[PDB]
């Protein structure tokens, strides 16, 4: 009983800021403070019905809201607390929980500092309804939402060029992705009556159009993958916050939390699972080596979310939804330390977002730096570091399977590219002889980013603790090949450090080497704004503007009643300037009249 | 100190006054309408005898305000 | 030549002989009218308008289905085998061809 | 009830003295508008008659009310404009507006075909006089002459359409009556039966063909913003293609088919081109081209889903492009331009209306369930049951209906604004009151959209 | 539209026809740029300019309509069938699709028996 | 003119070549290379052959010309704010403020007022001593200083006077 | 209650048997907030149900049957038609929600069951593919938008169908 009356308090303690938005009580300067306090209780009212689901207990509300009745149909706003959603929930809590008080330190003494924390309590209100959803139709609140708030946080920044782009693109490839979505619910509808999520589990039907066009096409939109994912780079315009949330939590789970939900239709369907592995596989490398060449601070870290999408669209392909989960609810510390640690460099020395003119030392900036390295070996296959709870369990489950040997071939020489990108922050920028960006630049550490970088560090270090022990698992994995399968996993790591180590130091240190001009580079962007920012918007205005609007929507489709006009003046013209007066003329045809009603016309 | 950026600010911020100073002023059925399922009774789930159909509220279930 | 075409001219009220109002001249008109009339159409089609609008009076036979149908239900379930839908409103038809 | 005190507002205009006016007009309507909701919405299993047949009852019409909702909304906007003219001009053009309120509540009401034929074109009369005159701009009459040579051309063949169906087959008059009909036999002689009865509803209800009639009406501005709004309810005022497609040719929808496609084809090239264009006014009224293209599509189907969505567009659209013309003509005022890229600056001049116009322009998008996710959406369900193939075609619409919005919002969202010296005050009191008058009720409808959609619902 | 060599800094000789052809360019900017610095310096103004290069801008979409399209030619065919043409597309490809339906609910059913909605 | 043609590539030059380029010790070593290779040709003026030059820097520098190059902070386009950070407010809407919050410091009112009365009296004399300049067209290439030393103001008066503050 | 069909009993019973530790986090937090504020909730629930004493009885359901059938009365009249086409759209607007019930009930059966999900049930599969057949066939579904007037001539194609494969077998 107590389980239904908790999971309620976590909604209400979200939507208390914005009952009190609206006027209401005066707040000064403690707006701001009144956000980081309603998440704090929010997280304690959260993880105990967690400590319920690992000893007893798992409930569906509703709260008989049903707005509708129509057709053999109930939609009420339905909760569900069930093993993917449920763990979800503190583990999304806490992560924002560190970005509300960091949200204190960058971003100060604005004048719309207030405004700034109305769109992300509803980034993190939109995202909940997404995570509970037990109907279709309020899958579509979230879905929908996370993305339609995602306009006002990424164009944040009032610029009159450039930074409204990013924010256009975020939902004008996420509206692509939408096209499989919509037909996701209208298939749902027609052959089958429930049109809920309660409905899949018994009587499930065996056909190919369902998940391939539909889910799969929205997990295209939504989070990164091949696709579409011009907007990743893009995003970064915006504040560091809101880059973080996007990449850590809440944005990058949209995609695939919807292809976990939906397990039972995975397994049965055959060739579904060869497609998301198909697709999978272009997405673990192609994105990991736009990480290499694009030199931002905040960049690097954009396109290293894509190719950790690779191994998390795997997990869908290979059938496990258990192991689905647990990359991404780890994938949600590793980056909310990651994004802003490297985002507190930013701040600090004046306005400097590249690598190459940063020069951030381990012992000029203490507190910072030891996040930095912590963070990057988090993401490579690391035994102890909550690497090897979440990446490492993919991959020696991966090579036990009747599946594609391209694309289990390509996904190993990307868990050897993740070491690349990751000693790209420390060997490029952090280590070394300083770049020295400005001169007199001043760096210190404030009382607000000590409490939010040492209690990330508890999340970052504990996750393969509480996480992978508390939750119940299914089939165990590890049973077949020692050094060809369960050894490949963390030899990756270790080779590929190597190798990123001998290549970066020859040609940082070298003095006299002559960089080459020739090369075969199809890695700076991937080529996608020469097709997708050079071609596509161009070949829907071009045939907006050469044709449709000069020739149909206002000339030819027009050519009805002009055409009448045109005609029916000439037509005008032939009574009236006709006959040019005199009484000889008229009586001249009135001659014809008599002979045509004799001879012409039978009538007497 | 200085001078900074101006707006007009005083048509713009009486405006958001004026309207807010009218929900008021029709707040106070709203405050009333939750004391109406508290003090009146709302509706019981019972089966009807043949002796009267209709009166005042011919069927409605929930809430005092909908009879 | 224009000769009486030129007399255009730019106006606005904005604050200039006039404060802080909405309606255009006289103070005592634009108080009146323009916050007293204009907002009691926000207290009473609004406000008081939302106790309305589908909830209340029961609105073509949302709330009274549901009654009607749990108990045709119960009924149809202890004599008959058939739910509900069998053959809809059919019962001896005369012929067909 | 509903007629009577609409007709009382044309006395009062006149009797009451040159300093009001406008109290009287806006006020007075309002407490009508209240009635109107108190009354109508009660109905049965199948909505009985109301009286007599001059008059009837809504069975599936809550878009009576949203004329109500504009009864006083068309004369807010207006304050601006009309204020420097003669005392006497300013009475004429409200009771126009009156004369409108007094036909398009009739239109609605009575259930016939005979009589609402004879009130259908009755809505174009008061419009012209509205259109022909106080236009800024010039060519008024390559607009004016186009509102009608459009519509009448159409309009006209329903007096040898529905008048043949009369002296045949019964009557038509109640609607409740007209049970007598027998599905068409289809033959060539039945094909100028069927189209002269939707040729009348194809104009009113823009395509990809003959849809010329919409935007000249639009860009060439009759009366500020006010009398645009009146223009929206034309559209939705060719209602009767709900009542003919389900009641007269039940069987006929062989005939329907390429109707269909030349409206799907008015979904991707209407779209196209509210993209490119110039004025702020056009890139309103080239996408409400598409989104009434949307019910067209609905009602050919004749589908019980497609029904559903269709009722619920009809009001979606008539709160959302009103709204967007209110938005239009706050700049028009300021500005004195429908210029979109010379008009730009919002949230450093405009803060408080910066926030209406996001939440305008997003209600054109699927947001959460306001009113158009329960129109837009459950016509592209119902279209996958007539065929596969249409939501691969429905589905690159959704991606240019964020197109309208974020085109509108970003060319305005540059905070420059160099050349521009005027626009001192953000927004009068009346100015925001006219925003909030629009989207407010549509959040109302986020609880109960049963009064928003009810074809047996 | 991008060639061989992106246009930047390509191609650009002094001589003596180039030098009064940037002498032209600056003769047309300077005259615009002053009478816009004596309409921008004055507390008198109050409104927004009018600017005549604009409204020729907008006038070139909203207006011009009628007065062009009188040489038709080959072009305007070629328009024709871009836009009437796709119409007729489709025509070949939902009627195909519906006489796939039709013969399937009259013979060897396809339609899943837990489908009620519409 | 040649003489800013060639300042305008080296300009540009240095500043691509830290792209390339990690450390600023290994920077200062190429600079050096890249002002031997310029100071042959600078000698010795020509016609022609500097002419040639000119078109022939444009090639090896195209050859690698998209390492995605560093505009550093807030740069005239480029990357990483270009015109974020600073939205700023305009001139014209501090004196739309309305009463009773305009009495409320009026240290900036009254100060401002000052400035406004003495902006509208020295636009009469602004308006004449610019047709006074010598072109009878309407101007030349940019706008004229001031040449009377008792009235002031160089022409535009709100050009530099209110602008934005980060 | 009574039309709802659902589980007969669910056991939930805790044991409690490996490590001391501090008893249980989720019994102790469950025991601590159910006199907090969940017992002043049942007070206050109270305090106003007992406050209301008086309450009509009113007769909510309302009768109506038959009436003639509309497949009974022919002939293109208002006298007779109106009844039947009203006794039609009542049955309509019932059967809708009447397979909103048995859609409920297996949404009832994929919750409690989880794991089993198609496994068990049976029962709540059967009844609603029958239904909804039925539903399928005889209350429109097929032919256009909602009339009584033309529910004859579908029930009419069905029965023709019925005579003809019969009559060869």
């Amino acid at each position: 009983n107590m389980f239904s009356s908790l999971s309620l308090v976590t909604l209400l303690l979200l939507t208390m800021p914005i009952m009190m938005m609206s006027f209401n009580t005066y707040k000064p300067s403690n707006y701001p403070l009144y956000v980081k306090t309603a998440i704090s209780y929010a997280f304690i009212t959260s993880m105990i019905p967690t400590m319920m689901f690992i000893h007893s207990g798992q409930e569906l509300i509703i709260s008989n809201w049903h707005w509708l009745t129509i057709q053999t149909l109930k939609l009420s706003l339905s909760f569900k607390m069930d093993y993917f959603s449920m763990m979800f929930i503190p583990v999304a809590l806490f992560v924002t929980w560190s970005i509300m008080e960091f949200s204190m330190w960058y971003m100060y003494s604005d004048p719309n500092i207030n405004k700034f924390f109305k769109y992300l309590l509803l980034f993190l209100i939109t995202m909940l309804i997404l995570v509970t959803a037990n109907n279709l139709f309020q899958l579509f609140i979230g879905w929908e939402g996370v993305g339609i708030m995602s306009f006002l946080l990424i164009g944040w920044w009032y610029g009159r060029a450039d930074a409204n782009t990013a924010a256009l693109q975020a939902i004008l490839y996420n509206r692509i992705g939408d096209i499989g979505f919509i037909l996701a619910m209208a298939w749902f509808l027609t052959n089958l009556n429930t049109w809920d999520l309660q409905q899949i589990f018994m009587l499930n039907p065996s056909d190919s159009n369902m998940p391939l066009i539909g889910l799969a096409l929205a997990a295209t939109g939504k989070s990164a993958q091949f696709g579409l994912h011009p907007w990743l780079p893009s995003a970064m315009e915006g504040p560091t916050p809101v880059s973080a949330l996007l990449h850590s939590s809440t944005m990058v789970v949209a995609g695939i939390f919807l292809l976990i939900r939906f397990y039972p239709l995975t397994e049965n369907n055959k060739y579904i699972q060869s497609i998301t592995l198909c697709l999978g596989a272009i997405t673990t490398l192609f994105t990991a080596m736009c990480a290499l060449t694009q030199n931002d601070i905040k960049k690097i870290i954009a396109f290293s979310t894509s190719s950790q999408l690779g191994l998390m669209m795997v997990t869908i392909g290979i059938n496990q939804p258990y192991l689905a989960f647990l990359h991404i609810c780890t994938h949600a510390f590793f980056k909310a330390m990651l994004f802003m640690c490297s985002g507190s460099i930013i701040h600090s020395l004046n306005d400097e977002q590249d690598i190459r003119k940063m020069g951030g030392l381990f012992k000029a900036m203490p507190f910072t730096t030891t996040a930095l390295i912590v963070g990057s070996l988090a993401l490579t296959g690391m035994p102890f570091l909550t690497g090897f709870y979440s990446k490492d369990l993919i991959i020696e489950a991966a090579n036990t399977s009747y599946t594609n040997a391209w694309a289990l071939l390509m996904t190993l020489i990307a868990t050897s590219f993740t070491a690349i990108y990751s000693t790209r922050i420390i060997f490029f920028a952090l280590l070394g002889q300083p770049r020295f960006p400005t001169l007199v630049n001043i760096n210190e550490n404030n009382p607000l980013l000590i409490n939010s970088i040492k209690r990330l560090l508890i999340g970052s270090l504990f996750a393969g603790y509480i996480i992978s022990n508390n939750i119940p698992p299914t089939t165990i994995p590890q049973m077949t090949m020692p050094y060809y399968l369960k050894t490949t996993a963390l030899i990756v790591t270790i080779l590929g450090f190597i190798l990123a180590l001998e290549i970066s130091n020859m040609t940082k240190n070298l003095k006299y080497h002559y960089p080459s001009n020739a090369f075969k580079f199809s890695t700076l962007l991937g080529y996608f704004p020469t097709i997708m920012h050079r071609l596509a918007p161009y070949m829907n205005l071009s045939m907006s503007q050469k044709s449709a609007s000069s020739l149909l929507d206002l000339i030819w489709l027009e050519a009805i009643l002009p055409k009448t006009i045109s005609l029916a003046q000439m037509k005008a013209s032939t009574l009236v300037t006709n006959q040019k007066g005199l009484i000889k003329l008229y009586f001249l045809s009135f001659l014809i009249t008599i002979l045509i009603s004799m001879i012409l016309f039978n009538f007497h | 100190r200085l001078f900074i950026i101006k707006p007009s600010g005083f048509y713009d911020k009486r405006f958001l006054k004026l309207l807010r100073f009218y929900i008021l002023l029709t707040g106070i059925p709203v405050a009333i309408g939750i004391t109406l399922i508290n003090v009146x009774x709302x509706x019981x789930x019972x089966x009807x005898x043949x002796x009267x159909x209709x009166x005042x509220x011919x069927x409605x279930x929930x809430x005092x305000x909908x009879x | 030549r224009w000769q009486e075409d030129p007399e255009p001219e730019d106006e606005n009220l904005y604050e200039k002989n006039p404060d802080s109002h909405g309606y255009d001249k006289d103070p005592a008109v634009d108080i009146w009218n323009m916050r007293v009339v204009f907002f009691f159409g926000f207290s009473i089609v609004l406000v008081l308008g939302s106790t309305f609008v589908a909830y209340l009076p029961d609105y073509r036979m949302q709330e009274w289905a549901r009654r009607e149908a749990e108990r045709l239900v119960k009924y149809r379930e202890a004599h008959g085998l058939p739910i509900m839908e069998s053959n809809c409103f059919d019962p001896s038809k005369i012929q067909l061809p | 009830k509903y007629i009577i005190p609409t007709i009382m507002l044309m006395p009062l205009t006149w009797l009451s003295k040159n300093n009001m006016i406008w109290v009287n007009s806006t006020a007075h309507s309002l407490l009508i508008s209240f009635t109107s909701l108190l009354l109508m919405n009660q109905f049965g299993d199948n909505s009985l008659n109301f009286s007599l047949l001059f008059f009837s009852d809504s069975l599936s019409t809550p878009l009576l009310i949203l004329t109500m909702w504009l009864l006083p909304l068309m004369l807010m906007a207006s304050q601006h404009h009309l204020s420097k003219e003669n005392l006497t001009r300013k009475k004429l053009f409200i009771t126009m507006l009156i004369s409108l309120q007094l036909f398009l509540i009739m239109t609605f009401t009575a259930m016939e075909l005979i009589l609402f034929y004879i009130l259908f074109e009755a809505t174009l009369v008061p419009t012209l006089i509205i259109i022909t005159r106080w236009g800024n701009q010039t060519e008024r009459l390559n607009a004016g002459l186009y509102f009608l040579f459009y519509t009448l051309a159409g309009s006209l063949p329903l007096l040898v359409a529905l008048i043949y169906i009369q002296n045949t087959v019964g009557s038509l008059n109640f609607l409740m009556l007209q049970y007598w009909v027998q599905p068409v036999h289809n033959s060539w002689s039945n094909v100028f039966m069927w189209l002269a009865c939707m040729m009348a509803f194809m104009v009113k209800m823009p395509l990809y063909g003959l849809h010329l009639w919409l935007p000249k009406a639009h860009v060439e501005a009759p009366i500020a913003g006010s009398m645009v709004l009146a223009a929206v309810l034309l559209k939705l005022g060719g209602y009767g293609m709900l009542r003919i497609t389900l009641i007269l040719n039940p069987m006929t929808d062989f005939m329907a088919y390429p109707f269909i496609m030349l409206s799907l084809w008015g979904m991707i090239m209407t779209s196209s081109i509210c993209l490119r264009q110039t004025d702020l006014k056009s890139l309103i009224a080239y996408s409400s081209v598409s989104h009434m293209a949307l019910v067209i599509v609905a009602i050919l189907i004749q589908t019980p889903w497609s029904y559903m969505g269709a009722t619920a567009l009809m009001i979606a659209h008539g709160l959302t492009s009103s709204m967007l013309f209110c938005l239009a003509n706050s700049n028009y005022e300021r500005i004195h331009s429908r210029t979109m890229i010379l008009a730009r600056g919002l949230q450093t001049l405009l803060p408080l209306m910066a926030t209406w116009w996001l939440l305008a322009s997003l209600t054109n998008l699927a947001l959460p369930p306001t009113i158009n996710l329960i129109g837009e959406l459950f016509v592209v369900m119902s279209t996958f049951s007539w065929s596969n193939i249409t939501i691969i075609l429905m589905g690159v619409n959704m991606v240019i209906t964020a197109l309208y919005s974020l085109y509108m919002l970003i060319m305005t969202q540059r905070g420059k604004y160099t050349y521009h010296i005027n626009n001192i005050s953000p927004s009068f009191t009346r100015e925001n009151a006219l925003m909030s008058l629009h989207i407010l009720p549509l959040l109302l409808l986020t609880l109960n959209p049963k009064i928003i959609l009810g074809p047996l619902y | 539209x991008x060639x061989x060599x992106x246009x930047x800094x390509x191609x650009x000789x002094x001589x003596x026809x180039x030098x009064x052809x940037q002498a032209e360019r600056l003769a047309i900017r300077s005259r615009l740029k002053r009478e816009y610095q004596l309409q921008y310096y004055d507390p008198s103004r109050r409104g927004v300019i009018e600017d005549p290069a604009l409204v020729r801008w907008t006038y070139a979409r909203s207006a011009n309509i009628y007065p062009n399209f009188r040489p038709n030619t080959k072009t305007s065919l070629l328009g024709a069938l871009f836009g009437i043409g796709p119409l007729v597309f489709w025509y070949y490809v939902f009627k195909t699709d519906r006489d796939r339906k039709e013969k399937l609910i009259q013979e060897g059913k396809l339609d899943r028996t837990f489908n009620i909605s519409y | 003119t040649h003489q800013q043609k060639v300042l305008r590539l080296y300009k540009r030059a240095l500043r691509h070549l830290e792209s390339w380029c990690i450390h600023r010790d290994k920077y200062r070593y190429f600079a050096c290379l890249l002002r031997a290779r310029f100071d042959e040709h600078k000698n010795e003026k020509d016609m022609v052959k500097a002419t040639q030059l000119l078109r022939e820097a444009e090639e090896e520098f195209w050859h690698g010309q998209h390492p995605q190059p560093y505009i550093f902070p807030e740069s005239p386009g480029g990357t990483s704010y270009e015109r974020y950070e600073c939205y700023k407010v305009p001139e014209w809407c501090l004196d739309d403020w309305h009463p009773s919050e305009k009495a409320m410091y009026p240290d900036y009112f009254a100060k401002r007022e000052q400035w406004k009365k003495l902006r509208r009296e020295s636009w009469e004399r602004e308006v004449x001593x610019x047709x006074x300049x010598x072109x009878x067209x309407x101007x030349x290439x940019x706008x004229x200083x001031x040449x009377x030393x008792x009235x002031x103001x160089x022409x535009x008066x709100x050009x530099x006077x209110x602008x934005x503050x980060x | 209650x009574x039309x709802x069909x659902x589980x007969x009993x669910x056991x939930x019973x805790x044991x409690x048997x490996x490590x001391x530790x501090x008893x249980x986090x989720x019994x102790x937090x469950x025991x601590x907030x159910x006199x907090x504020x969940x017992x002043x909730x049942x007070x206050x629930x109270x305090x106003x149900x007992x406050x209301x004493x008086x309450x009509x009885x009113x007769x909510x359901x309302x009768x109506x049957x038959x009436x003639x059938x509309x497949x009974x009365c022919q002939e293109k009249d208002v006298l007779c038609m109106f009844e039947a086409e009203m006794q039609w759209r009542r049955d309509y607007k019932v059967d809708q929600e009447i397979v909103n019930i048995i859609q409920e009930r297996l949404k009832a059966c994929q919750q409690r069951e989880g794991e089993s999900h198609r496994q068990n049930c049976a029962k709540e599969l059967e009844q609603f593919t029958q239904v909804v057949k039925a539903y399928q066939d005889r209350y429109x579904x097929x032919x256009x938008x909602x009339x009584x007037x033309x529910x004859x001539x579908x029930x009419x194609x069905x029965x023709x169908x019925x005579x003809x494969x019969x009559x060869x077998x």
